[PDB]
């Protein structure tokens, strides 16, 4: 399913013109933004390298 | 040092609103109420 | 006569520690990240943990904040442009 809005036909259309513009484009970054990494340790281990 | 990859992904430098064509800021200005657009960019700091 | 014992403890968390010269929370970008590619170099690294007895293996979960962002560009009809980038590792 989606979804769609009621725009104005022309309005839509400027809107979209303006937005191939190379100046124009799209950025995004995840919010928690780091990289994972786990490693083992053996049972009644204590220190860790 | 001023590398530019930063500034290309809009990592450092400028905030969204400037380095935008000034329709495109003038359009957003002018709809915000109903249908928002302020968060499609980074403008970081 | 008695002996006495203390705990604390504090679930739903993470331990956190940040890059800073002071580890005051100053800005998304750190000075420290500026200052060492201003210390511009290639290094490597050693971390050490000590931890308490645990009855069966385990895991040490690790996470390293960098910055990881992505671009879009259309140009005409039906066309996605995109490219990605994260700092440190690729």
């Amino acid at each position: 399913y989606a979804t769609f809005f009621p725009m104005a036909h022309n309005t839509a259309s400027t809107l979209e013109a303006m937005l191939r513009n190379d100046t124009n484009d799209q950025s995004f970054n995840d919010y928690l933004s780091a990289a994972n990494m786990l490693y083992p340790i053996p049972a009644n281990a204590t220190n860790v390298p | 040092s001023m590398m530019p990859q930063w500034s290309y992904m809009h990592i450092s430098g400028q905030d969204a609103s400037e380095y935008l064509s000034p329709g495109l800021v003038q359009f957003a200005r002018a709809t915000e109420t109903y249908f928002s657009l302020n968060n499609k960019f980074r403008n970081p700091t | 006569d008695s002996i006495t014992q203390k705990k604390f403890l504090c679930d739903r968390t993470l331990w956190r520690i940040p890059f800073s010269s002071n580890f005051m929370s100053m800005g998304a970008l750190t000075d420290l990240g500026q200052n060492l590619l201003y210390a511009n170099s290639a290094h490597a690294l050693d971390m050490t943990f000590e931890v308490d007895p645990m009855d069966e293996p385990t895991l040490l979960y690790v996470l390293f904040e960098v910055f990881d962002v992505v671009r879009v560009h259309q140009p005409h009809r039906g066309v996605i442009e995109t490219v990605y980038l994260r700092t440190p590792f690729s």
